[PDB]
């Protein structure tokens, strides 16, 4: 539906996602995907961080999260990394993150934290190939509240892929976002998208 | 306040006054005393290895353009058009041969120079000077091994001079392990801390990590598991610390190549370290060749830290007295296979970036101390780090600089806030060297 | 589905909430529970408080928010009250908050004040015993502005009971809302979340 | 529902807004919007500003957010224009906003914006007498992100009239918005709510 | 500004400059000169009763930490740490034998002592001076049946007479009547308004009721409904108003125990309050038994305010000038039933709380009158206060204290502002008290 | 910095510190030196035309209620309540006879004077003297064709003296044209920038237009498409730049009355004024009626600026050294059709109102320049205005001020800020007079 010739701003990427929303013409299976993350982020809301790795989060899982280098918008000889990684974990590092944030020596978590997920604007698609495999895309504002008067607002679009696996349960399999805020406002990026 | 005569630091570096980590008329004084006359980094030769090549880079709060010339050399800038002040280029990195302001179209080349004005014959005819037009150029721009470091003031030490007795023990990884790189883009995060706070914990703060970082340890099975919750003490002779007459110093931990990096990382990251320690023993010595593969906690005066073999390159941009921008690049060794190479990166940016789980535990630290430094009771106490003293030397055989043959103590932060003493009170560099003649007298004083 | 012995940030409380909404496999009381919210929420940012009162809230309903003092992760001996009541309102009170509100003699009501509510995450379920009983989760995050320059955003999720008392109109009988900004940073807490 | 001569914060306008929603009692006229909406806001999102016009707005569109001068709740006598516009677009003036946008010169541009939008609270309804004109009423939370640590959130509510043209696809036929806050706090209002 | 010279309260109290609500510097000098000088509001008895309870409450910007002893003593301390100045308890309120820094873990016992080093004798061996490293110690805390005060300054009078001529008023409510609790948590707010405004409003302004809480009054049907749009005058001898030399001060408003509270708690309390009274008449006299069910909005010099009766207590902390963290926490009788109990606290906050809708009427005159304060053509204005000046008494036979035998009047700002500018001139105590000498023939001067 | 010593603008208006757009001290200073001295926007008669009909509007920091009194004058007065301080007003228009304080009930009439003082008599009895408890007055207010402007200095030359030369220009479309209208309300945003740097670039930067806008103009299709990217320059004679003793100045873009306007508006634009012209060429002459139905961009000292025929009116008010709250009005001819009223207004605002594509094109440009003012290495650089030094008259037959004749310059800057120099380095009137007295030789230096 798009042509990136003619809309200058658009990235490739950008284009390829909308196209494979615009044509899965189907109610169902967004509200089994609105169901999906609303389920998701009440675990994460409630740091119930065990309970989400066991039932939203696949094995073969990348969790995945860039900061992008601010570029020119015509920039065309330039060609190093144009970003790094906030988050790029498998299963196992997502377990030590998790770990990391049960152990009762985390100082940073008594008081304890207080978390607030919004999502919205949920759209699903199945993948072409995969049949098994289904597309989610959501936008998501996190609201950290800690120490009395510290508050953190993060905001995202989130690229999902979710596969039902065993038990018959849709879990994630892949997650990205590209943060935007390039320089982050929020003493640290510690939380799960 | 007369920071010519105001005790902020007693002697010895024993103390420093909390109003250091809170007050702004120190912190203003600081832009012109530390930032505008100390060496500060800008970038490194893989970040900007082709002609034109350029990244913006902080410099205290002062934005600069650090360019690739075409006779291969680098030079900086003031990110200021010459004309009506506005700021000049607005990314982060690209390549060009120039710069055109964006306000009224005034060219400026990658060399600084104003090579071009909008209609310049029919409205400025011949009266423009364009020569002296120029973009305010940062006089001092010196390499260490391919990294950059800038200067506002040209009576400065070159490079090497400044890092003093520091110099050596960086070497074997910057020197000869056939080279480093800098792998960006970095993450960049605000906390709400003093430059300072970050400086002196990465420059000598060993004592924190089995407390502070009990959680990470306990979670990461990286080499130094044992220690969390301070279960265990270090072993005599599992380190040391030095410091050095202009500021810098570091922490060294014996063997430790691994770093903080996981279980995941440990057997290769400790096989290949081990195969160049084995190279590098006809080299440079067993000594220099174990350094090499030694943890390193390192700040380069006054805002650049790093802790080498986990590969964490840190700069500490000041904001405020209770604001700091981070950050944070991965260091690599240029001859390492590729996807270790990224597998590193991804780590440290894991243990140590925006949403680094170590980073994280030392948040809150960091913070505080820093904000209670502005509380009115906190204002005149003295943080102390007295920690060793009396037990340090200088000019060892075999270790040079300020010594302190111990993993755990506060020499690093004694040799830190000496010299930052001596430039708060100090208004050039000759006073600086002379308020520094019995800089190493000074601190193994009761040894 | 939680272990809180397992998940240890979690609170017996929310284990207890989570599993009511896991095994509420239904979309139509979804539907049904997204027009209600948003309908209260329409109202309410209209002003139209007394539409409210009349239309949204049961006679019987306890309006209830609270502010939970910080304690230790690990707190153990120290048991006096965890938290005060920043709402704790029967209808009647609600009505006193409405008069207060429509006074003409309100002179923080002059100029008219502006709020704008964004309602999501909702999750219904039916209560096991009450079949008349319907229970509803959702987080909000609520807007107003003032007086030119004066902007307050508030963010928190809210725990509902709503039954259909007599029109066959269903009716909010309980909110409970823990707010999670322990220091308000806010001017006040004077909005109906 | 609402008696304004009781509810006396309550505008007649917005009165007669909240009286055509009470009554579409309708599921699948409410997931349409829903849909329409969320596409638009991607669109948008990714900066396809030439797409978002071919297919979301119509030729026919008015695009109108005021900002309402601060006057006494009590004020009858002082009549002079009560607001200005802040957009007051038909298809043509939209169409040079989005030259402006895509025009390789504007250096504002440069480095790439990132915005990010979340739509909530939809309600639709057909229009009593075009029964081709549907009333669509959302709120939106717009966040962008620009040059590293410049941060803008806006939020307001959007009244829509939506047609089918050509194409049989529904299109924006009018957009109002009342912005909430009079003095923005945000450099400028130059994004499409 | 040379706060020795500068008029910043004329003569009597009459008027104060308005800059005093607006400038930066003068807060920075208030920290100095009223905060660290004078008594201020840390807890009650009821909030950390048993051994090793503990809150954390503020005094003026610095934090402390408050503690049950063993001994039964209280005592408090800076919330910092010796080492390098980390905030020491993240928490409200808890219970502990000591606390830990998470920084480097060095352990502090309840009674502010450094009780542990994490390997001592390894690291400083014999050389740490742990005697002299415990926690910085509020030097005066002093208690008021119950109501616990802290004090920076040790030539600061005891808490009793720095009450002076207010304590005679308190005593029936605090005292006699078998004494109060303080219910918990408190709600926690910030405004933009200086400390000053509502220090001032409940100090003395019975003259804004009317009006101000036009809304509330006339929507809650409380004992003062009438008085709603200000549509009716209380009666002759309907209150009065005091002030002391030490600055405290209060309005008195004969027999109304129900206070702010709605009709749903008027006949219960109005009889509660009676029975008491009754009982009170032959221990300490009709007078003073009437004072107890009176309703008194007082002001405790310089940041804690209350209502009796209402049972709203305050703490108005200190942030900057245009900034102020307010606490509110709900007064009971302790032996009051817990069902009235628990009624009475929610309807405290229900009308003056985060989200009580009479606090809620104050706002904007709070936070105005306060930013006009910064604003140019304001800063030099007169904040006026000469309502009922001429009229005010010393002496009385029976009402102590500079008297206004009137319920609207301004004698309690005149009291509260004699005291601040006396303490703004002083360098200490001594100084206080010598330009306090003539503080009641000020007041009165005209009577 | 001693103001009077200090040299912020070199000799002629040549070149200005960069920390005049960045320093918080001279920003106080202005706030003395600028606003309290000197003649600010505060509204136009369309705005109040009706007894009791109100405005409130900003005159530097301060804000002030501007009311139609009953004998047609207009009375401006502080927005503070005369007894505690609060804002009286906090609505932005409005019509009243009168204005009661929500704090404790005063009541003020909308000449000023207290009115009513609730139970007075019970109270204040016969003490409280009314006559001297009114509202502060803004001692000068003065109009320019329906233009309201304030000025709380009573020693300050009148409006139209003040005006100076540039009266000459503004008459044309102020007062011949049979006179203009302000159509609100006006769009306010907050910009982080300088008031001085939109003040400065609305005075003489038509250098900027074409680089800047090259967007704006190449989409929009207005009068001034060519000329995007700098793609062609204005031909000789396009027009000319003119300043004044008093700081206001202008650029003049011969013909160009419909301005900013997009296509849609041009034809009847452009046949309206051509119109008029035709009628004014009778009645003031050939020049002068041009003068009107040609672009002026003006800036009225210190912070008030507009475009004729674009229409465009803004106030640049100030809040800091780096915040500025802006304020967007239409002006348009009151003999203009209203449906061409309504779409010029309507244009006014997309083209430079708060989502004004124009306008956003000039947001970094502002921003930047002025948050580069306080970067340590800029503080003391030179922002450079002597384009067409040394080509400038004085006294022309024909244009009069110190003029410029080009269409692309720096006069107008360099008036601006020899004014300001003037201003800041003046204790009142009487010693910018002084510092006047060659101010035009100051400026035609070299001619
Ligand atoms: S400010 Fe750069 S060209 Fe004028
Ligand atoms: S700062 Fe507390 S142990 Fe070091
Ligand atoms: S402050 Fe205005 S009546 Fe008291
Ligand atoms: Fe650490
Ligand atoms: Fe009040
Ligand atoms: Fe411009």
């Amino acid at each position: 539906m798009i042509n990136i010739q003619e809309d200058k701003l658009v990235s490739a990427h950008d284009a390829e996602e909308i196209l494979r929303f615009f044509n899965c013409h189907d109610s169902a299976l967004q509200q089994e995907a609105t169901t999906l993350l609303t389920q998701e982020a009440h675990l994460l809301d409630i740091q119930a961080y065990r309970a989400w790795l066991e039932h939203c989060v696949g094995s073969e899982v990348q969790y995945q999260v860039i900061s992008r280098e601010l570029r020119a918008a015509s920039e065309r000889r330039y060609k190093l990394n144009e970003a790094m990684n906030v988050y790029n974990e498998n299963f196992q590092q997502l377990k030590v993150r998790v770990e990391h944030q049960l152990d009762p020596q985390n100082w940073g978590n008594s008081p304890k934290l207080r978390f607030t997920r919004f999502i919205t604007n949920v759209q699903a698609a199945m993948d072409v190939n995969d049949k098994e495999l289904l597309h989610i895309r959501s936008n998501v504002i996190l609201h950290r509240a800690r120490r009395g008067n510290q508050v953190d607002v993060f905001y995202a679009a989130r690229e999902d892929k979710w596969k039902r696996g065993e038990g018959g349960v849709r879990k994630l399999v892949q997650r990205f976002v590209d943060y935007p805020e390039r320089i982050l406002q929020t003493h640290n990026l510690m939380v799960f998208l | 306040m007369n920071y010519n005569n105001k005790i902020l630091v007693s002697e010895s570096g024993l103390s420093q006054k909390h109003l250091i980590h809170g007050d702004e008329e120190l912190f203003q004084h600081e832009l012109k005393t530390i930032f505008a006359r100390n060496w500060l980094f800008l970038t490194h030769d893989s970040l900007i290895p082709a002609p034109g090549d350029y990244v913006t880079a902080k410099m205290g709060i002062d934005e600069v353009i650090v360019s690739r010339q075409n006779d291969g050399s680098i030079r900086a800038f003031l990110n200021v058009c010459r004309h009506r002040g506005k700021t000049l280029v607005s990314v982060e990195a690209g390549n060009a041969k120039g710069f055109v302001c964006s306000y009224h179209g005034w060219g400026f080349g990658s060399n600084g120079e104003l090579q071009s004005v909008p209609f310049e014959k029919d409205l400025y005819g011949e009266s423009l000077n364009k020569k002296c037009l120029g973009l305010k150029e940062v006089a001092r721009v010196e390499s260490f091994h391919g990294f950059i470091y800038g200067c506002f003031d040209q009576e400065a030490p070159p490079l090497m001079d400044y890092l003093g007795d520091a110099a050596w023990y960086l070497e074997p990884m910057f020197k000869h392990s056939g080279g480093l790189e800098l792998v960006g883009p970095p993450g960049k995060v605000v906390i709400k801390a003093n430059w300072k706070a970050p400086a002196e914990n990465f420059v000598g703060d060993a004592y924190h990590v089995g407390w502070t970082h009990a959680s990470s340890l306990r979670s990461g099975e990286s080499i130094f598991s044992s220690l969390a919750g301070n279960a265990a003490l270090p072993p005599e002779g599992a380190g040391l610390q030095m410091t050095s007459k202009y500021g810098s110093g570091m922490g060294v931990l014996w063997d430790g190549y691994s770093g903080v990096h996981s279980a995941d990382l440990v057997p290769e990251l400790m096989a290949f370290g081990g195969a160049k320690q084995e190279r590098l023993n006809k080299e440079i010595g067993d000594v220099r060749a174990r350094i090499y593969r030694s943890h390193l906690n390192c700040t380069v005066f006054p805002n650049n830290s790093m802790l080498t073999c986990s590969g964490v390159f840190k700069v500490w941009n000041p904001i405020d007295a209770n604001t700091t921008e981070v950050w944070t690049y991965a260091i690599v060794e240029k001859d390492m296979p590729e996807d270790l190479k990224r597998r590193l990166a991804d780590s440290v940016q894991r243990t140590f970036g925006p949403a680094g789980f170590w980073e994280s535990d030392d948040n809150d630290n960091m913070e505080t101390a820093s904000q209670n430094g502005k509380k009115y009771q906190s204002r005149d106490s003295d943080l102390l780090s007295n920690l060793g003293f009396g037990e340090d030397v200088y000019g060892d055989a075999v270790y040079p600089g300020v010594v302190g043959k111990s993993a755990i103590g506060e020499t690093s932060y004694r040799g830190f806030y000496r010299a930052y003493q001596a430039h708060v009170s100090s208004s050039n560099w000759a006073e600086f060297e002379h308020a520094s003649s019995t800089w190493h007298t000074e601190l193994t004083k009761t040894t």
